[PDB]
């Protein structure tokens, strides 16, 4: 028989976990998150739930049974988290600056978990240097032509004459044309340990190499041009109806560090490395250039029912927590969709309207270390529910009245920010055994 | 038995009753016993005989 | 010069150590958290634990039936718990105080 207190039943029944019973099975859960639940599959309608979870669910070894998992899994989750490690990236700042001695040292920052737009990720990093302004910055003598790191959108060879580098507009172009590492003399950038490199959409060519440092040696034909000094334009026309000069002045006195027998600054810029560098010798022969991911890539997240079915073969029952079986292999119900808006750089002038603050568009510190003008096209955090249907598991002889359900990464590790996992299991006669 | 209670009404929904023996029965209290099913209760703050 | 006049009690007795015979120092009766043995060209368990079950309490009366319990064994740590009858039932009969 399939069980002693109803009638046997024949070819294919259900069976469900369903992780609504958080009061007639979670005095067995107060350690087990939405993730690692345990829950009953015996779901008896007239007998009392606290002594039916002891029952047993028979299957005939007339034939194998195995069931087929369905999981309906949706996420709720922030872009900057613990899951991905992208609230945390190191990067090497000047630590001090006392005649100039200048000291530099990686220095991990964080952000604060909770974020909404591309836009507002790449602002907050900024930030976070300019926050260790406020903290070894003011308390040392590090000049605000100095950061370390910052991070634009901007290209800086538009306007701009091939045989005399200065950028003749004599201003940048405030519109995105990609993320930008805008690195300083002597600095570098690590982003091994996190995801807001993909966030960014700078990546490696060679991903299975170790370390993702980009130093400043890297990063070659990269060094932005100066501004053009539109005084010199101005008055050179009035003795050709003839001078000019790069601008290396500042009204808050922060020059732009040019380089002394040169008409370029002595920053990089990994656009313009990538771009218009050395083809083979650039930063462009072991990183690739893509698109902006604000969920930072999509991860896979597994289902596992360990102890209530036979796993796939080159697996193992494992009670411990560092390895488990995989079942599913199926995405993350995090997506990103993509918007348009053709007003988006002048909407930073809309966030400055609404916040006089100048904290988040921050104080220029100089013309070049400032925040980027926005995306034209953003990526979008989304949360929709992911339905899946797999193949037969074989189930065990009979089921226990209350089962392990797990969900684990690809870390595997259990998973924060699951707030839905659905078990529907069907068994089904497989092929015929003796009985 | 919540609290000055003194009767407990005991249901137990209809099952085979092939091969039963007898019955005990004793009276614990709240305080004194613990969860089982978990890793942790977190309500237990007793540590004298269970 | 008043606290030349303090009154001190001792701190009351407390006796802390294992239980009567390692009683909850491994999981029983318990999902997620119990034991296995199976072999390992199968992961069929001959471990099954319900919740209905209890395991502990069934050791403790199994030792009283195959045996005494006054007998004390340091190994698997075998005391059971137990009073003075003149604590749990106060038989009082006076002091003998005729002199």
């Amino acid at each position: 028989i399939r069980y002693s207190e109803l009638a046997p039943l024949y070819d294919t029944t259900r069976l469900y976990l369903v992780d609504n019973k958080s009061a007639d099975i979670a005095s067995l859960n107060y350690q087990n998150d939405h993730s690692n639940f345990l829950t009953t599959v015996v779901q008896n309608n007239d007998f009392t739930p606290t002594e039916a979870s002891t029952q047993t669910i028979n299957f005939d070894e007339r034939s194998r049974w195995g069931g087929q998992l369905k999981t309906i899994m949706h996420t709720n989750m922030p872009n900057v988290n613990e899951f991905m490690y992208s609230n945390k990236f190191k990067a090497r700042v000047m630590v001090s600056r006392k005649q100039d001695i200048l000291e530099y040292e990686w220095v991990e920052f964080e952000l604060p978990e909770g974020n909404f737009s591309v836009t507002m990720t790449i602002d907050l990093m900024n930030n976070a240097i300019i926050d260790n302004y406020l903290a070894v910055g003011r308390q040392n003598g590090v000049l605000e032509s100095d950061i370390g790191v910052k991070f634009d959108t901007r290209n800086f060879r538009l306007g701009w004459d091939p045989v005399t580098e200065l950028v003749m507009p004599g201003v940048y172009t405030n519109e995105a044309f990609h993320p930008d590492i805008v690195l300083l003399p002597g600095c570098g950038v690590d982003f091994t340990e996190s995801r807001l490199s993909n966030l960014l959409g700078i990546r490696k060519r060679q991903p299975f190499q170790e370390g993702f440092q980009i130093m400043y040696e890297d990063l070659e034909g990269g060094n932005i041009p100066a501004l053009l000094d539109v005084d010199a334009y101005e008055k050179s026309k009035e003795e050709s109806a003839i001078v000019i000069q790069p601008v290396e002045k500042d009204s808050k006195d922060r020059s732009y560090n040019v380089l002394p027998d040169k008409i370029n600054t002595a920053y990089r810029s990994w656009y313009l490395a990538y771009n218009y560098g050395d083809p083979e010798k650039g930063v462009r022969s072991w990183t690739l250039l893509t698109t902006s991911d604000v969920t930072c890539g999509v991860e896979q997240v597994y289902w596992s029912l360990p102890d209530m079915m036979q796993d796939p073969v080159t697996f193992r029952s494992t009670r411990q927590v560092s390895n488990y079986p995989v079942v599913g292999a199926e995405l993350l119900p995090v997506y990103s969709k993509s918007f348009f808006n053709e007003q988006a750089v002048y909407s930073q002038q809309l966030r400055a309207f609404t916040s006089l603050t100048h904290v988040f568009n921050r104080f220029p510190e100089n013309q070049i270390l400032v925040r980027p003008p926005a995306p034209t096209i953003t990526t979008v955090s989304e949360n929709v529910p992911a339905l899946t249907d797999h193949g037969t598991l074989p189930l065990r002889s009979s089921i226990r009245g209350v089962q392990r359900v797990t969900v684990t990464d690809a870390r595997r590790r259990t998973c924060p920010y699951v707030y839905k996992a659905l078990g529907i299991v069907a068994p089904r006669v497989l092929s015929s055994r003796t009985f | 038995i919540p609290a000055n209670a003194t009767n407990v009404p005991i249901s137990i929904p209809s099952r085979n009753w092939a091969a039963f023996r007898g019955w005990s029965f004793t009276r614990l209290k709240t305080k004194e016993t613990p969860s089982l099913g978990s890793g942790f209760d977190p309500y237990f703050v007793y540590s004298g005989s269970i | 010069e008043i606290n030349l006049v303090q009154q001190s009690m001792p701190n009351r007795p407390n006796y802390i150590g294992f239980r009567d015979n390692f009683i909850g120092l491994m999981y029983y009766n318990s999902t997620g958290n119990m034991g296995v043995l199976a072999g390992q060209a199968s992961q069929l368990n001959a471990v099954v634990d319900l919740q209905d079950r209890n395991t502990e309490l069934s050791y403790q009366l199994l030792l009283d039936s195959l045996g005494d319990r006054t007998r004390y064994f340091s190994m698997w740590n075998q005391a059971v718990d137990s009073y003075d009858p003149d604590v749990r039932i106060i038989e009082n009969h006076g002091v003998e105080d005729e002199l």
